[PDB]
């Protein structure tokens, strides 16, 4: 009786380098409620994360939204690492401005 | 909250 | 639509590592307001909505202490759950509740909620007439006859015809500025080639509330639903929302496309085009 998140990675607002913003990872529609977020840097796990209460959809799937105040820049590259029971492995999804 | 208190 | 207010509890035991934790959230609409989580030092119902800070301490210690005594109820409800199932007690398991009111335009209660989930699937619910009940299984079956006897529907009926209610329209005032007010969506259509042949269209609609909406291409005015990748909507962090739509388009194509924005926050529905 398990179900994979779905993986969102975004800005709160639209991105422009050199301008401070924060960077989202929207996980959602997965069960049980245990689950490892991570964003990174570069490859490398950001310190200073904080993430929404623990809450659920109509379906009983659940959500939350790990977020970090960041500062884009054209070469930076960044990214939102996801671990659940329904993975083999953690996945990696890539931060798009475009998305 | 609810204060009705009833175990499943 | 209506207004609503809704508590959405979660309980998930760790054998082996102590007793289970109960996390308790509760919103107005899209608006979370308030949080309780057992493993906190000092557990406290907290403020997460700056329209409820002003509720007086006895408001703050009354739920407080609901929370924790409802902490004690889904550790034997979980207990429980495990014998009607005949689970062992090695493995993690779950219970969730929603419950709340949606008000109508007179002030009283439209629709009043009840229901549970074990391990993700429904257990049981409360039927709209709030007197009986809907029963998943033969375990829920249990369930159901022992709140028959206490008679836990009227009580929660009670709840729901009244306090629910009351409450619901003091924090629809006392926040009005913000919970009755629609924030339409900022849009606008981006364009990303993808060869010579073909671009993506992606039409977004930014930092709006309450978070339904509606987000269409179409092509000539047709819709282009299956050829349409619609992204889950999304919070932006800061109590608002996002989402946004995309379709592939042949080179040259563009002016076909538009894209359709449907939002309570808006005047009239949107047309957008590249």
């Amino acid at each position: 009786i398990q179900r994979t998140p779905k993986i969102q990675v975004y800005s709160r607002h639209p991105a422009e380098n050199g301008k401070s913003n924060f960077l989202n990872c929207y996980v959602s529609g997965f069960h049980p409620s245990d689950i490892e977020v991570d964003l990174l840097k570069n490859g490398e796990r950001i310190e200073k994360v904080e993430h929404s209460d623990l809450s659920f959809s109509k379906d009983w799937s659940f959500y939350l939204l790990y977020y970090t105040e960041f500062t884009p820049t054209e070469k930076d590259e960044y990214a939102c690492r996801v671990n659940h029971v329904t993975l083999s492995q953690p996945k990696i999804v890539k931060w798009d401005r475009d998305m | 909250h609810v204060a009705v208190e009833n175990a499943l | 639509g209506s207004h609503s207010m809704r508590y959405f509890y979660t309980s998930v035991s760790r054998p082996g590592r102590g007793e289970p934790r109960f996390i308790s959230v509760g919103y107005v609409d899209d608006t979370q307001f308030v949080r309780f989580d057992s493993d906190a030092a000092s557990p406290r119902e907290e403020p997460r909505a700056p329209w409820i800070e002003q509720e007086g301490p006895e408001y703050w210690d009354r739920n407080t202490q609901i929370c924790k005594t409802n902490t004690q109820t889904d550790r034997e409800s979980l207990r429980n759950l495990r014998g009607y199932y005949n689970q062992s007690e090695a493995g993690s398991h779950t219970l969730q509740r929603m419950y709340g009111c949606d008000v109508g335009p007179d002030g009283r209660l439209l629709r009043g909620h009840n229901q549970f989930a074990y391990d993700g699937k429904d257990y049981i619910a409360l039927n709209e007439d709030l007197s009986s009940w809907t029963a998943a299984d033969t375990a829920a079956q249990i369930t159901q006859r022992k709140w028959e006897a206490a008679r836990v529907a009227e009580q929660l009926r009670t709840y729901l015809e009244g306090t629910c209610v009351e409450w619901l329209r003091r924090y629809l005032e006392n926040g009005k500025e913000t919970l009755q007010r629609a924030d339409p969506p900022k849009t606008h259509v981006t364009h990303h080639p993808i060869s010579d042949h073909e671009a993506t269209l992606r039409c977004w609609a930014l930092g709006f509330y309450p978070a339904e909406i509606t987000l269409t291409w179409q092509r000539d005015g047709e819709d282009q639903t299956q050829d349409t990748e619609l992204v889950e909507t999304r919070p932006a962090g800061d109590r608002t929302f996002q989402k946004w739509a995309a379709v592939v388009v042949p080179s040259g194509e563009e002016q076909r496309y538009t894209c359709h924005v449907q939002h309570e926050g808006l005047p009239k529905p949107l047309t957008l085009r590249w």
